């Protein structure tokens, strides 16, 4: 259906032990395709999709480019967000920044993002219509001017209306075999017993590609999400994922109990009962 | 200065099969700051050549992580995780049940 | 494909 591609930046300071951490990872849906890492040796832009490795020399000297611009400009954003919060130079203080643009199924502009955050919490994001901000509080009230009167937005919206979204349709066919993929939960049921009066119900999906799924319990057809166990939704590892919903029933209703799946790659929402 | 507590699953890549080889899982996510250290054991002992996911956070900016390694299931051997992190008293260990 | 970068 749509898609997206998205970058997350993790920015962690280190006094009197050096230079700050420095993560950049990047999405295409729930694929990662790329990282940067200050710790690290390359200190390129590295793929961490198989599909990107043959993108050139020309798109790997860019992306480093850009990337340790980044790294620098969070360098000094920890610094002067010390300084707007009266904070200790002692203290080892996190930022966070996330943008990214979406298509929808015409593979045409969508919407785009960029937020902003200071120690886990929203600082300054840039609003639906790309061309004004939202400060969070006091402190992103002195950037949320500074932004405005460097016209940062117009240059945002720009991005991620071209660049961004051409790029992100670009991606999109050099990995078409794993990106353009819906690969549908393997379903399955277990029963344990947890006691000789009652046992466990556990609904499992496995091996799916996307993330976004849904799976729920009911008894006689009624949900029982006051009574269900949903763990998150996990990586795999191998680029799919995993989740489980479990149940507890009085042993003889095994019966009464269903399981329902819903995923992008079934084309009929399954039913699973332990029957 | 928030502060999450890290939200943890031990699980297989491939359903858990003895003799066969696989990946062992330590899932980690939902906590604030980045900070964490994250072991996982067979019979209460160190990995060492387990790897790491690169840091990505959550729609309310908490991080998340996953720790896996090529192993493979036995009858007798027994996997866990250990999460240390701020927002938690003491190591966290969380044993690996094969059969979930 | 990356983004200039304005600081805070």
């Amino acid at each position: 259906g749509s898609h997206s591609m998205r970058y997350f930046f993790t920015s962690v300071s280190r006094p009197g032990r050096g230079e700050p951490r420095f993560i950049a990872v990047g999405y295409v849906d729930d694929t990662q395709f790329v990282r940067f890492d200050s710790d690290a040796a390359s200190q390129r832009m590295e793929p961490r999709a198989p599909w990107i490795e043959q993108e050139g020399p020309e798109y790997w000297d860019g992306e480093t480019r850009k990337v340790k611009a980044h790294s620098q400009t969070h360098r000094v954003d920890l610094g002067t967000l010390r300084g707007y919060y009266n904070q200790s130079e002692a203290g080892s203080h996190t930022v966070q920044r996330m943008y990214g643009c979406d298509v929808g199924s015409d593979w045409r502009f969508l919407r785009g993002y960029h937020q902003y955050a200071y120690d886990g919490k929203d600082y300054i994001a840039l609003k639906e219509d790309l061309r004004s901000w939202t400060a969070a509080d006091m402190a992103a009230q002195t950037t949320k001017h500074k932004w405005e009167a460097a016209h940062v937005a117009e240059q945002l919206r720009a991005y991620l209306e071209g660049t961004c979204v051409e790029w992100l349709r670009r991606y999109l066919e050099n990995g078409k075999e794993t990106l353009q993929r819906t690969d549908a939960p393997k379903t399955h049921m277990t029963h344990h017993a947890v006691s000789d009066h009652e046992a466990t119900l556990r609904c499992w999906a496995l091996s799916f590609y996307p993330a976004e799924i849904t799976l729920t319990w009911q008894r006689d057809g009624e949900d029982q999400t006051q009574d269900t166990e949903l763990v998150e939704t996990r990586p795999a590892g191998d680029g799919t994922f995993q989740k489980w919903a479990a149940v507890v029933v009085p042993s003889g209703q095994e019966q009464r109990y269903t399981c329902h799946v819903q995923h992008e790659g079934l084309p009929k929402p399954l039913t699973l009962r332990w029957e | 200065m928030i502060q999450r507590t890290p939200k943890i699953q031990v699980y297989s890549r491939h359903p858990a099969e003895n003799g066969k080889s696989n990946f062992l899982n330590c899932y980690v996510s939902g906590f604030h700051p980045s900070d964490i250290e994250v072991d996982l054991l067979k019979n209460g002992e160190r990995i060492e050549k387990v790897e790491h996911s690169d840091l990505s956070f959550s729609k309310d900016w908490s991080f998340y992580l996953l720790y896996y390694t090529e192993f493979t299931p036995t009858e007798k051997d027994e996997y866990a995780c250990r999460v240390n992190h701020v927002t938690l008293s003491q190591p966290k260990i969380v044993k690996w049940d094969r059969d979930m | 494909n990356l983004v200039m970068v304005a600081t805070v």
